[PDB]
């Protein structure tokens, strides 16, 4: 938890993120504890549901945050949940045992229809609203038989 | 000590019975004795006396 | 009562307010955005209050890029927070440099009693007429009133913020303003060559004078050092503590009832209030205890390498107290006599313990001020059992301060407090206070109470208790009401007399037109109720209209990018310790569960069970309690199952049902013994006997019984054994799936259950959950827009089948029944064999990852690169892992996971087990479980209309450097942000989009 | 748990009036296939003995 | 359908001030 | 590992009350916490030492003794050490032997591409552009031996054994000793494919410009679990019927 | 108790307190139940308490002036409380 900081502040120092704009940290295992291999996935699921919603979950088990972690002026380590305007980025790190690091970034899904036509968009806005339709009608069939 | 051991099973005698309703006593009493210190430490021998 | 609490290992700390302020204004700014708080409210200055009292450079970057890049055009509640945010930036650089502030800036409110037609007492608390401020306050206190006599806030608090560092200076102070022949509300006293204490003028002006000062400009406790006991949520204790942290003391606080629900509070308390430099240590204590209060001060002044906090302390506030009620002279017992310890002889035995320690030390010019609550009233109530005895016995204080040898150790300061209002009605006596003050006293609100005794703290009060032990009068005129008892007491019969009178009138009016309109008029008045059902919703994301979404990317990007090449996430899902991603995320980000929350989760662990039949008799058609089959409605799960729900889930303690008996409180180990005496023979068959025999040699005798076909078998002098053992395991917790979960409740089957591992059906759920997250109820549904050849599974495991490892590595070994192809389910790859053997049956790629802790990342990054290839066009993805007796020991053995029985020590519960980022963060939380994602090519989507939920940008893998510690992690990933510098003059083009695209 | 925009039946007597007012208030209502457990409620309701039978064939099923 | 009849006729200490506060002269009961 | 005389254990239940053993005051509260009544433990007073009778009804292991019928295997030519290509005494402890296969065929495949330092690879390439997308079937077996049966059994096993048994520290040990890159590791699982898969990972990782080179193979051990479990499953040849 | 200053208060001094101030209170309490048993009501006890005029003002004295200081607490209950008929306080400052 020091090393991962220091990682992100490194990186977010030699790309010249402005000064008081910390990137918000969100530490999902309080919560579900260390699944190990699926640990990755999870933060991920969650990175997907922060960026649809625009809330930003709180580390509700940060009773106090180590003074260690001042130095990095580019993390904040919010305690309580955040409702946003909007996030257009989320990044996602891992760091396993036998020096296994990741990160994944994952954007807006509103940045992609930018890329595409009125028409293009209006036919894909209508084949979803049939799917999630047909979707919810599948999934509470199963669940109750 | 062989052939008393095997005429003790015969009798269905347990030579330890003994020994052990002692061990779980002797337990018993230092549970009750560091009741009885803890009230001293805590009041004092000059009230308690 | 007089049992132990006190432990040095259970003490919290919480110092991180260069944190909290970062938090309390991103939280203010949002507040705003979204209209929560208005300009009009007192929210704002009281938390401006509180964010300026923490100002420091850092907090200044954060709030310059904040208030300096909100668009002010995008509604009127950016432009109310870029006007107050702009002053809020102006404040906090003045105050830079400046002490923290204890400022109430509360709305002054009396109370008020009403009686309504029907005879209901409501009690409410009432904005009072010409106090609107605490400046106002401080002048009403000086003037005293009738009975004392001796022969631009809520219209534009943006402006009012501008006027928070502004110091302002009075060219007359209110002292000349004290009437003569009135003695003030507030007031100290002095001890006349009598022996009683009487109002002094004097005294009493320049306390007045301090007090007023603080009403305007605020006052300081930065390098105060406070013990404070009695000071639970709630109470007069509780207020005296924001007001210390407000002005950055570091401050001791004793709780009798430590639990999360109460580190809590505190946690949340210091998160609002704490400025700069504040500290809240948070210790369990006994007060009744001689033995908590000798350890309790040797722990403050203890030295940091001996385990203490080398604190000296600068106040005294011990306000710990139990109450006792009718209980009169001829009932004093041992309740009374425990309270008058509490109350008394440990007070003076923790002046005692202070005095030993800063003597010690030789501090002769550092006393520690003692603010004792007195009471005016000694006896004149009756039954408070040896509450008066307690409360008078400390005036010898102020008599032994010069009589002995500890005055440079101590000062006393009592404070005679007085009618302080609680909570409502109930609390305090509420219903009378309006009626005491119509004879002419005063009451407090506890906010107000909370200020006349930080008074007691400010520098010049802090110079008297120095010279002469103070005497502070906070009883606004109760002196002067003469026979308090049986005025009290009239005032409640006239208020209950009032009241009851009025509930028999409304009595009889109901019978006597109950009887006139019999069960028509009384019967046909009364509505139909709509109790809530479980709509839960499957959160595909919102898709605005196409001229909102151009807004958002820049117009040069259509046409731009290749979306055959853009990977995109279409679907996910889970099998964790809160169940599914949609009761996670309710979790996690509310904290509680909401009716649709509820309804998933007793579904999940099998509370309750669709019907739709004949149930005892009649036919049926909803929910069932799963156990007894007896009809619940959704409005009555969170009664039935919320609790259940609650201890059965997320990280608790390990359920030996859940882990095949598994119980790390006793783990069978098995010691090798050489057998020093023969055995009695046992029966055998012949194949068995032969096996001994193989094994042992000489040291067995195996011989045919010739009746059976049985063998005996005689194992003989020198023989191995093994027998059985247990140790005592200490990771005693983990996170768990909820108790109830069975693959049986989503469609698996007992023949799939049987021959597969268990995190096999955690990966098959998660699946499946993601195709419909996807909008693909049908896998094959994809073989219309794609080859067989183009759906790929990238999906892998840290370790794989772990209890298939224990079957062909323990259970065989113990000649235990286990499954001839246990091999196969022990592979990391079979969990994708099966998931293409049971649902997909692509013949596209499989790379199955092993990445111990990054797994997931390395799924995502093989993933995208998979695609990106042209190998696929589809692709499952994540990661899974169980948790297993054998690895919960490993992990131990490697002092990775937090040790369970050290958390205990510590007064952790399991919830505040796993604390990231924390001070006091000792190891992990091993938990279980599958996460599944399931990205695409962007093209195929959009052509497919399936859901999009995120763009994959990036996904990357690093390893670190030379070492020879395979746990230790790295920096490696920093490459990620690689870049060349040396030529940074002049911007690339290659960046600029608008150029990208004419060369496109 | 609000209280019932239909509070007595007599009021479904200008009947498109009354379904306007209840999806008006619950307008998700408009753009969702029938829950699952409410296409069994309402199979339930055609099969109630104390009323006069529905006059529409609502599945193809065993009945 | 019998069968379904019969089977429904079958059927039908806190020394800290958050409780009382004790410090304040009118908690206990003035 | 004799797979002529397979050590198993059954389960019995002791008939008739053995001899008291001696054992040291912790062990003999194991005793007791595992039988309970079944078992008796006293001080005897001269010593410290603590008397177990374990009585009537206390469970007891006894080995025995299967004989297996697959008695051959492809096995690294006897007198095979890691010592005689340079691999020192606290590495050759630490790790699984796998990794020491591992480790020696990394450094052989680098002198059959003349790069005799690895280093020098970082003359022309990134310390980021140095993949190892190599992996294992099962990885470090021995080191799981350890874990599931050699501590049931408590014998003597190192604290760390958890961290050699996964199928990506191989990877981890080249990095950590020959390699220091910081560029991808990608650790397939393929079962009898996983060297292919291993190179499809490698040569995809290359094409996206992520490494500009790349270490790529496989590598499994041959334990008595394994054997025994190919065996039950019918896959190997029945040496008998052979 | 001699020379039991402030820091020295322990065990003999909150014996002491106890003979001296809640074992005084518990034998009046005591008097008052057997009085109000047998329904007398119209023959009081005179409590007789020694009091200080010096509460604090030597120290050394352990916890006695509190002890003296907390029997005038009985001068006040004694209107505020359902004793006034079985017992009467009769407060004596002993002086030199």
């Amino acid at each position: 938890d020091k090393n991962e900081s220091a990682t992100i502040n490194e990186m977010m120092k030699h790309l010249g993120r402005s000064e008081g704009n910390p990137v918000i940290g969100v530490f999902q295992k309080f919560l579900t504890g260390h699944p190990k291999g699926a640990a990755g996935a999870w933060m991920m699921n969650g990175a997907l549901q922060i960026l649809n919603s625009g809330i930003i979950p709180g580390n509700r088990n940060a009773d106090n945050v180590d003074k260690i972690l001042e130095q990095f002026e580019y993390v904040l380590y919010p305690s309580k949940t955040l409702k946003t305007d909007g996030v257009r980025a989320v990044s996602i790190t891992s760091f396993g045992f036998g020096q296994k690091g990741g990160q994944a970034i994952v954007v807006h899904p509103d940045y992609l229809y930018g890329a595409i036509t009125e028409d293009r968009y209006n036919e894909y806005v209508a084949k979803v609203s049939a799917r999630e339709k047909s979707a919810y009608k599948f999934f509470h069939n199963g669940m109750i038989y | 000590r062989q052939q008393l051991q095997v005429l003790a099973r015969y009798l269905k005698m347990d030579l330890d019975n003994g020994e052990r309703k002692f061990l779980k006593e002797k337990d018993t009493v230092a549970e009750l004795q560091a009741q009885l210190d803890y009230l001293n430490a805590e009041l004092g021998e000059f009230f308690v006396n | 009562g007089v049992a132990t609490s006190f432990s040095r290992k259970k003490a919290r700390t919480f110092d991180s307010s260069w944190n909290w302020a970062k938090q309390s204004l991103l939280s203010l700014y949002f507040e705003i955005i979204h209209g929560v708080l208005k300009n009009v409210d007192r929210e704002v200055v009281s938390e401006a209050i509180n964010i300026m009292n923490r100002s420091n450079d850092a907090l200044i970057k954060f709030m310059e890029y904040h208030i300096s890049n909100t668009d002010e055009t995008k509604g009127e509640n950016y432009q109310l927070v870029k006007t107050l945010g702009e002053q809020l930036i102006e404040n906090c650089k003045q105050v830079l440099d400046v002490d923290p502030v204890y400022k109430d800036v509360a709305k002054p409110t009396g109370p008020k009693t009403a009686i309504d037609k029907n005879g209901n007492i409501t009690y409410s608390e009432e904005p009072r007429e010409k106090v609107r401020k605490l400046s106002q306050y401080v002048q009403e206190m000086a003037l005293g009133g009738p009975i004392t006599k001796e022969s631009a806030l809520d219209k534009d608090s943006t402006k009012e913020v501008a006027s928070l560092p502004n110091k302002s200076t009075i060219s007359k102070t209110v002292s000349s303003t004290i009437p003569r022949e009135t003695i003030p509300f507030l007031h100290l006293r002095k001890k006349t060559p009598a022996g009683d204490w009487k109002y002094d003028r004097q005294l009493s002006s320049l306390f007045l004078d301090g007090l007023e000062k603080a009403a305007f400009n605020g006052v300081t406790f930065k390098d105060k050092y406070v013990l404070i006991t009695g000071a639970g949520k709630g109470s007069i204790g509780a207020e005296v503590l924001q007001g210390l942290l407000q002005g950055g003391a570091k401050v001791v606080v004793t709780t009798s009832r430590f639990s999360k629900q109460v580190t809590d509070y505190y946690q949340s308390i210091y998160a609002k209030y704490g400025a700069k430099g504040s500290t809240l240590i948070v210790v369990p204590f006994n007060q009744g205890s001689k033995q908590d209060v000798e350890a309790l001060i040797e722990f403050i002044y203890d030295t940091e390498k001996n385990g203490g906090l080398g604190w000296d302390l600068d106040a005294i506030i011990p306000f710990a107290a139990i109450p006792e009620q009718g209980i009169e002279l001829e009932h004093i017992d041992s309740k009374s006599e425990f309270a008058h310890r509490i109350m008394l002889t440990n007070i003076l035995r923790m002046m005692g313990c202070v005095k030993k320690q800063k003597s010690a030390r030789g501090i002769e010019t550092r006393p520690a001020q003692v603010i004792l609550p007195m009471s005016p009233n000694h006896g004149t109530f009756g039954g408070d059992g040896m509450y008066s005895e307690s409360k008078l016995s400390l005036e010898t204080l102020f008599n032994r301060w010069h009589s002995e040898s500890w005055a440079n150790q101590l000062t006393v300061c009592g404070a005679i407090i007085g009618w302080t209002r609680g909570t409502g009605l109930m609390s305090a006596n509420n219903i009378i206070a309006e009626g005491i003050e119509k004879m002419g006293v005063r009451t407090f609100s506890q906010k107000e109470m909370a200020f006349n005794l930080l008074g007691l703290l400010t520098p010049e009060v802090v110079e008297l208790c120095q010279k002469s032990p103070v005497m502070a009068d906070l009883n606004g005129g109760l002196q002067f009401v003469p026979e308090l008892k049986e005025f009290t007491a009239k005032l409640r019969k006239e208020l209950v007399e009032t009241s009851e009178v009025r509930k028999a009138v409304s009595i009889e009016t109901a019978l006597e037109h109950k009887v006139v309109n019999g069960n028509s008029a009384d019967a046909a008045y009364a509505q139909v109720e709509i109790q809530p059902r479980a709509n839960i919703q499957l959160d595909f994301p919102e898709l605005k209209p196409y001229k909102q979404v151009k807004q958002i990317a820049p117009a040069e990007l259509e046409g731009l990018l290749d979306l055959e090449r853009v990977i995109v996430v279409t679907g996910f899902a889970e099998v964790g310790p809160w169940g599914s991603a949609r009761t996670r995320w309710e979790m996690e980000a509310f904290g509680e569960f909401s009716l649709e929350g509820c309804v998933e989760m007793a579904w999940i662990m099998g509370f309750i069970s669709y019907h739709n039949g004949n149930l005892k008799g009649r036919p049926y058609t909803g929910w069932v309690d799963s156990k007894t089959k007896e009809p619940v409605d959704d409005k009555d799960v969170k009664a039935k199952y919320e609790t259940s729900i609650l201890e059965h889930s997320g990280i608790r303690l390990i359920e030996p049902e859940l882990f095949n008996g598994y119980n790390p409180e006793k783990k069978e180990m098995i010691q090798e013994v050489i057998v020093e005496e023969d055995l009695e023979p046992f029966e055998a068959s012949k194949e068995t006997a032969e096996q001994f025999k193989h094994q042992h040699g000489d040291k067995v005798d195996i011989f045919e019984i010739p009746e059976t076909g049985e063998y005996s078998v005689k194992l003989l002098k020198g023989a191995t054994l093994y027998i059985p053992k247990a140790l005592r395991f200490d990771r005693l917790v983990a996170g768990q799936i909820p108790t109830g979960w069975n693959a049986k409740t989503y469609g698996i089957s007992d023949d799939i259950i049987s021959q597969v591992d268990p995190i096999t059906l955690f990966v098959l759920v998660s699946v499946v959950e993601a195709f419909i997250a996807s909008g693909i109820t049908d896998p094959y549904e994809m073989y219309k827009y794609v080859h067989v050849s183009e759906v790929g599974n990238c999906s892998g495991s840290g370790m794989g089948g772990v209890s298939a490892l224990r079957g062909m590595f323990k259970d065989r070994f113990k000649d235990e029944p286990v499954q001839n192809d246990i091999l196969q389910e022990s592979f990391i790859n079979t969990m994708s064999a099966w998931v293409n053997m049971l649902l997909i049956s692509s013949s596209g790629p499989i790379k199955t990852p092993v990445g111990a802790c990054a797994t997931s990342v390395e799924s995502v990054d093989i993933g995208v690169e998979t695609i990106l290839s042209g190998k696929a066009r589809i692709c499952i993805v994540g990661g899974y892992d169980d948790f297993q007796e054998e690895g919960s020991f490993e992990f131990g053995n490697m002092k990775a996971t937090s040790n369970t029985l050290e958390e205990f020590e510590h007064g952790r519960t399991p919830a505040e087990m796993s604390r990231p980022a924390t001070t006091t963060r000792n190891g992990f939380m091993e938990a279980q479980g599958a996460g599944i994602q399931i990205i695409m090519q962007a093209d195929l989507a959009l052509k497919m209309g399936v859901p999009i939920y995120g763009i994959v940008a990036m996904a990357a893998t690093a390893t670190d450097k030379i070492g020879r510690s395979v746990p230790a992690p790295g920096k490696g990933i920093l490459t990620t942000a690689r870049e060349h510098h040396s030529s940074v003059k002049y911007a690339s083009p290659n960046l600029n989009m608008k150029y990208r695209k004419r060369q496109l | 748990k609000t209280l019932s925009l239909i509070q007595s039946y007599s009021l479904l007597d200008k009947p498109d009036e009354a379904i306007e007012k209840v999806f008006n208030a619950y307008p998700a209502a408009r753009e969702q296939f029938l829950n699952a457990q409410d296409i069994d409620h309402f199979l339930s309701m055609c099969q109630n003995p104390m009323q006069k039978p529905v006059p529409f064939v609502p599945v193809l099923d065993r009945r | 359908a019998l069968e379904q009849e019969t089977v429904y006729r079958k059927t039908g200490v806190d020394m800290d001030n958050s409780n009382v506060d004790v410090v304040t002269p009118n908690s206990i009961f003035i």
